[PDB]
């Protein structure tokens, strides 16, 4: 049995969203043990809450992100993180609002 | 009565060689029906004689009836409706034969 470090696989450079809108982004990975997964923006993470309108779903390969009626505030650059007892890996998406 | 779009399987990475066929799917609710483009460099893709979008209901493909090295990259599903957008990436791998 061997350890994998994680490793994120495609994620999209760019994305765009009408404010208002519901955003979805999803990103697929791969690492043993399943790594933990950490969204972040402005170098602060992104707190998944039932109440709220930020939402992240995480299973052992995947990772989605949702953000409910997005506001101006939302737009930026997002980083994706992983890490496991075998390594780390991180990719950025930004996410941009358009009025 | 709209719902934002979601993903019940997002686009998968895929190794071809060189010269044979590539597909991604993705199988994408919402209501309405959501409408999927796919971008590559930053830029929508049209069907062509080379690259076409086979669906059926809430499946979508890309399909590269013959995969050139200029082919390889990463593909972005993005998925829309009058409630949100959703986005799901994948990287195409194509094979050159040796020497």
């Amino acid at each position: 049995s061997r350890g994998i470090p994680p490793k994120i696989e495609a994620l999209p450079s760019d994305i765009s969203i009408d404010e208002g809108k519901v955003l979805t982004v999803a990103c697929a990975f791969t690492g043993e043990p399943t790594p933990e997964v950490t969204w972040s923006c402005g170098g602060r993470k992104i707190h998944s809450q039932e109440q709220g309108r930020f939402h992240i779903e995480n299973t052992d390969d995947l990772t989605t992100l949702i953000i409910m009626d997005v506001q101006k505030q939302d737009g930026g650059l997002y980083t994706l993180s992983l890490g496991n007892e075998f390594g780390s890996d991180s990719a950025t998406v930004n996410i941009h609002i358009r009025s | 009565q709209g719902s934002p779009p979601c993903f019940l399987r997002r686009p998968r990475p895929v190794r071809v060689v060189s010269g044979a066929e590539a597909e991604l799917k993705c199988v994408v609710l919402g209501e309405p029906p959501p409408v999927v483009v796919w971008e590559k460099g930053g830029q929508q893709l049209a069907a062509s004689e080379r690259l076409s979008f086979p669906a059926d209901g809430a499946e979508h493909g890309l399909l590269l009836t013959a995969a050139l090295p200029t082919d390889a990259g990463v593909y972005v599903c993005r998925a829309r409706n009058a409630a949100g957008e959703a986005y799901a990436a994948a990287a195409v791998t194509v094979l050159e034969p040796p020497a």
